[PDB]
């Protein structure tokens, strides 16, 4: 019997119980992205706005239902509206981790006719991080 | 003298069998499997089940002549017989939308369900379909929150969702109940349950359970990162408690709630849905009792009726069928009824048991929960069936694992994101699925200790409730 | 006993054919169908397991309490005579298993999910022996039959009822209009259909206020108390509540609650109001024939009897034997005494699988509705005895004279019927000569007996024993 | 590289002028009567007014993309000349019912004549007629009686009803209104009425009013042996 | 006044002008829940216009991506953000499903940048009770500002949610859809000067009050006008304005004027020379229509604004020199070049039917 630790385990939902995608399992999601003919987009946060917390709820009454701060990230530019071409996506990734080398950076899609993101998967994290394990650290 | 009141009982078919009618945009529809007694004309049978659900009683009366019988009655406007069947027939009926009460799906219920199921003169009859029209889809608050919104308040995207009815069903105290759900929820499951028969009980009442819960939920959300939830079971004896425990709920912050919308019924479901809507809640519907009506081919109420009819009540999620687990649902019949559930617009299409064109008019979609006899080996079937737009729950599947909770919700975790990948990668989960889960369990012990536990597993019989 | 992963036969831990009963626990009785290739005794552990503690696989969660003393009990399997494939096998369920007055609990455990089981054909809840010690905990009926005829000052015949016809379609004065011209004729009681509830065509409150204005007329007219049951059957509980507040403020008789339609929860809501607020419940059981009408498959109409006299309802719909609707007179004789009696032993050829203790829960009044008209008067009669109501819907709007002659007519008959019975005369026997010296002496029931005397509604019953 | 975000502004017929259109019986219609600046086409005219009352702006915006623009935006379908007019023209959009809040009149006429009458590019626009689709009607509780249920709570049938303005409109007391009440309804009328403008003010306060009024009602009632209302 | 004279056979044509509201009747008036000053106090503001912007497309968007497109406004330099005045509660977007992202959007905004943040969140509603339950949702969050259609949604309901804002400090923001249907005609119908008056007493922080050179219609002498009756405590009889008879406000609270509509970076100079400090400007497609989104487009804005504050603070004409304060901002900054270069040539010049 392993146990699953409790101890510096952050997860970061969508492939995170996987191993860590390489360029070419990277490459293959954004094909599908394009495939699918939805619309990708990056977003990205420092380390104190990346995960769900609470802090706001200090002003409510009893309303904190579905409420959490830090779901919203900071959107790259804009949404590749139109963009059918995967180098394109992968260029904006290179682009967007150059600039924040620093901070957590997301790729995800949308889809406009449910409007809704159809998918979404961690593309980097800070090298500064220490609150998650290796896939084989993660059961002792 | 034109026509007047004569006294006496004539056929229902003089009034309530219009085969020449063509039906109203804003018409309520029905199909009925009809099974008539011998001596009865399926005509006859028809505008029986269309008078006794609408306006007609067995004998005339002279009231008729105050009103407009035309604007009003239900009409059997089609009779189609069933193909390997000498005596069935598919019996279609108009009922004017005047006829219903606005928002109120027990209203809808009583007229089409009520008295005609026992009729001496049929000797079964099932209610397959219903067309909803627009104008009255209108009148319902529908679902709290709906798919899109659901997915946007928990922050999840791009794969199922995955669930854990905490087991035994009965007999765990408030602090084993939230021990449980500590353990599976931080293993990588992103919801887990109250068994729908959970309510409050001698060995654990209700209060105790949700602050136990809620002590649960917060801890596994701060271990993981990810937003966690629990549906919290709101079922109860009277609409009074039922709303003390949602308040409950709303009090402790925590994101969803159930309820079992069958046993505690339309009325109860409706308020709660509402409820919900004006306080933020998410709200999970369990079907329980649904196969005392639903199971048989000649008689009761399809799924796809009952389904339909929770999505005008309100449910964020609704409970599916497997197709591969120990509960009976074959795939084109759960597929039909799947796209009746999320899709806003869906036709005609008899090859999947969906006997009119649905247009839901933008009322939200209903997440499919596929629960029940569902194991590690069984992930690239139901990723294949319902895509990402569903919750799969994992009750056995995870606390049966062999090293425990988390290790049962990182397995079930692992084998869903190795599927969801492999799809996205182009690969076929209908012929690689083994393949994938394999590679799967070779690669994560906790994978693999479930492999090993159900890798002989099949729940395979023959099917009642055919098409 | 350590913890073992994996999948074993449910009937190591859910067959006990040596268990004792207890006297707190509620007994259920399934008929049921395996599919092939599955011992009766597995499938009746499967349904005992999957309906109170157990799963599919082994849970690690069990050793920390005591499955001894939580799970269902299949305890006894009996073939089924006439049928190769069919048992009824019996559960027991601790009584901690379910919670204190709430029939929507009871429901959601016994008939839950093991009703669509691959490893099953069919099954039906055909009984349920609820103990006294679970009977208890329900508030139950608001009033109960004696105290209904208290407070209505009506003794020593069946009530008289009619539903008004047609169905839908008619304005809120002309219902209170059809309202007024029944009872004053000799009903005691009118009623909304089971589906009149609020609509485009007659909203719910002008509806209240034209019928008490009626009911009200007729009762000063005759003498005797009228009453029209004014449906709460609602989307919401909350509509359901504005209805019944409406009905207590107006001072009227009586409401009533589509119980399957609404929901065990709003129901068990609307009697509690009614307990609290001194008005009579009238119970329709729209709905029951989806789940009740066939042998194979679904919960006879006993059990969903039995748990409308512990959510609460004072009367309740029965069947009539002789009329439009299906029901075979030893099955509604049996459920009768289930609904009124405090006390019934176990009797298989009236379909009672167990001995039902009450312990002094009030009886609910059975009603007989549906195709029925004079000449079934001494049929009902014999069948029912005084304490039920008979309703004529069609029976009434029917009669070619209009409204109060069609309620003398039931009117006449039922007291003719009453009276030759009480003079020792057989009903079964004379009826048919009760009936014609009643049709010389009364004109209005001549008419109705004229119109309506070649009616008969006599088909193969599907719901046999 | 498909449709993509481009800045600037560009005519609002290029999205909202749809000719071709064939409309939904769920949509809502509207009739416009339109008089167009000097060198404002017609259809450039109606594409404004459609689009400004739906989901349109004066510039392009990037989170259309978010969106299906095809599925929310007003359509201006069809624009006929006025006969005897050089200028005006009937512009018809169509709204699709999802533009709605259910049972909201308020929110209907915010969209249709929220903004859209004070634009630069028209000289005068005036709104002619609405198609309410019986789907958009069913999300209304509407009138609290109605016509019939009137009629059958008063007991009053086979003529008009005859109704009666107190005057003068203000500066009467409140038992001098209710004596004028009682002296009309006596006569032979239904009812009387409040002035519009008769709330409650320094020379009648309005519980004073209702009380008075009550009084002379039922005075009036229990004479004629009719029903009768103020 | 209004009730049924407009309607008279003897007359063609009546437009009501000015009233003079004398300060005995004021006084009966609640009035503003708050006012010019205590709204800048609360939010602690001061020195410049307050900047906004309308969410767009108007109908048609997601909560979620309502507060995504909120966020990235608020976090580039605009002080506010708004529901469109139709936004109110739609199949695509429930009521309280966007108030919440909304709440997340300006409590992430105003983190980000250390300065308050608020959005006009819409109570407008068919009901005043479904009016209330939105205004109590907006309290309980704790966010500073809710808007309502005055007009549409009506004076009675109006008055009871400005009496709401007063009771529990909720900023009270008045659009005034509906007003030209009324006030556009010169020869009939209501001027909006009186439409303006009747808020004021009524109840609202801020009014939407023409930009004179946007897309919709309003002249700078007639704007002038009735922003004096709008913020003043005493304006003077002035023809030339139309204001036809001397106001005493007798201390009630003045309201902020909102410039709204089809306004851009190039006539910032303009506004703030029309409206000094006390008014709100918005710029819904001027911030969402930017090249490179929102909060760049937020920061062009709030560039050019501080740019034309400190220019007439330092003494320049922004009616002679505005264009050059605007292109040596330009020139500083980025965000701005690209909001100048999409926009230079857009004008909104057309004949004004509503002359004095
Ligand atoms: O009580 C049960 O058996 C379950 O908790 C599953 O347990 P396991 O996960 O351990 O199988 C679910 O409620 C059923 O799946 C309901 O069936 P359905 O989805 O068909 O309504
Ligand atoms: O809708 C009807 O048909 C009735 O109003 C009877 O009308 P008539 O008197 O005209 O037949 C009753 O609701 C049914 O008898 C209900 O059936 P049951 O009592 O078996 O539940
Ligand atoms: O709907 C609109 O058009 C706006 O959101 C502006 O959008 P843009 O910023 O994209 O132009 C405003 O409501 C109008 O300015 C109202 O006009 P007024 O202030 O004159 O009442
Ligand atoms: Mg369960
Ligand atoms: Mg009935
Ligand atoms: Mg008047
Ligand atoms: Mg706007």
């Amino acid at each position: 019997m392993m146990v699953w630790t409790p101890v510096n385990n952050k997860m970061f939902e969508t492939f995170s119980y996987l191993p860590p995608l390489t360029d070419e399992q990277i490459a293959a999601q954004v094909d599908y992205i394009v495939a699918n003919g939805w619309i990708p987009c990056l977003e990205f946060a420092e380390a104190d706005k990346a995960y769900v917390s609470n802090e706001s709820a200090i002003r409510f009454g009893s309303v904190s239902c579905l409420y959490y701060d830090n779901r919203y990230w900071t959107m790259w530019k804009l949404p590749m509206f139109g963009c059918r071409d995967p180098m394109q996506v992968l260029r904006e990734i290179v682009a967007c981790t150059k600039a924040f080398p620093d901070a957590y950076v997301r790729l995800v899609a949308f889809d406009n006719q449910k409007q809704v993101q159809i998918m979404g998967f961690l593309v980097q994290r800070p090298k500064t991080a220490r609150d998650f394990q290796p896939a084989n650290k993660r059961s002792v | 003298a034109g026509a007047g009141f004569k006294a006496g009982v004539k056929d229902y078919r003089l009034t309530y069998y219009t085969p020449d009618y063509v039906v109203r945009d804003t018409d309520i529809l029905a199909a009925f499997r009809m099974t008539p007694q011998p001596g009865v004309p399926p005509e006859e049978c028809g505008a029986a089940v269309a008078a006794e659900s609408s306006t007609g009683t067995w004998t005339t009366v002279w009231t008729d002549g105050l009103t407009s019988l035309d604007r009003y009655k239900g009409r059997c406007y089609d009779i189609e017989p069933v193909p390997g069947e000498d005596n069935q027939y598919i019996a279609y009926v108009a009922y004017p939308i005047d006829l219903f009460e606005e928002g109120s799906v027990t209203n809808m219920f009583t007229s089409i369900v009520g008295n005609v199921f026992g009729f001496k003169a049929l000797r079964a009859l099932r209610l397959e379909d219903l067309r909803i029209p627009p104008a009255y889809v209108k009148t319902f608050v529908g679902p709290p929150h709906g798919i899109q919104v659901e997915r946007d308040k928990l922050n999840k995207y791009g794969r199922g969702l995955l669930g854990c009815t905490i087991k035994p069903k009965l007999g765990l105290s408030a602090k084993n109940y939230g021990r449980a759900v500590y353990e599976c929820l931080r293993g990588g499951l992103d919801f887990t349950k109250d068994d729908e028969n959970v309510n409050s009980q001698p060995f654990m009442r209700w209060r105790d359970r949700f602050l136990f819960v809620a002590e649960a939920i917060y801890k596994a959300q701060a271990e993981t990162g990810e937003v966690k939830g629990h549906y919290l079971n709101a079922t109860a004896g009277t609409c009074e408690e039922m709303m003390k425990r949602a308040v409950c709920a709303k009090e402790l912050g925590v994101p969803i709630i159930m309820h079992d919308y069958l046993t505690g019924g339309f009325t109860a479901n409706t308020s709660l849905a509402i409820y919900c809507r004006d306080n933020g809640l998410l709200l999970h519907i369990h079907r329980a009792m649904h196969a005392v009506i639903d199971r048989q081919r000649n008689h009761g109420i399809h799924f796809r009726v009952l389904a339909k009819a929770l999505r005008m009540s309100g449910g964020d999620h609704l409970h599916s069928g497997t197709v591969v687990g120990k509960l009976e649902g074959e795939r084109e019949v759960i597929l039909g009824f799947v796209d009746l559930m999320r899709d806003d617009y869906v036709e005609k299409d008899r090859s999947r048991g969906i006997y009119f064109t649905q247009d839901w008019c933008s009322m939200p979609g209903v997440m499919p929960v596929a629960s029940g006899g569902i194991h590690v080996w069984h992930m690239p079937a139901l990723v294949e069936i319902f895509g990402d737009d569903a919750c799969l729950q994992f009750g056995g599947g995870t606390l049966g694992h062999p090293w425990g909770n988390a290790p049962g919700a990182a397995a079930n975790r692992v084998a869903l994101e190795a599927c969801t990948q492999a799809r996205n990668e182009g690969r076929d989960l209908a012929r690689e699925g083994g393949d994938v889960i394999r590679s799967a369990c070779k690669w994560s012990p906790e994978l693999a200790a479930a492999c090993e536990v159900w890798k002989e597993i099949k729940f395979e019989f023959d099917t009642i409730d055919k098409l």
